[PDB]
């Protein structure tokens, strides 16, 4: 909409400037689900005997 | 090879720079307005 006034003359383009497709994207789903523990988790440690 | 032309062509140049330093700071309020239309449709306005 806007751009024009700032944009074009100081050096800018847009992110898709030339694609022919929409951009994928992601989110955070919220749903929890099981996944090995990482072995950095700052207090919880884990070992076999 | 003349320091007395130090008060002429200098030290004046204060008088014009102070005064230059009055209009300038009008004008850029009065172009923080004139720049939707003015960059839009055409131009030659401002282009002087």
């Amino acid at each position: 909409r806007f751009f024009a006034i700032c944009g074009l003359q100081e050096g800018f383009e847009p992110f898709a400037i030339n694609m022919q497709r929409p951009v994928t994207t992601w989110f955070s789903k919220s749903l929890p689900q099981f996944e090995p523990v990482p072995p950095e988790h700052p207090h919880y440690e884990v070992a076999r005997m | 090879l003349l320091v007395r032309d130090e008060f002429s062509v200098l030290c004046r140049d204060l008088y014009a720079l102070y005064p230059l330093l009055i209009r300038y700071v009008d004008n850029n309020r009065a172009h923080w307005l004139t720049e939707p239309n003015a960059n839009a449709e055409e131009l030659f306005r401002m282009v002087g």
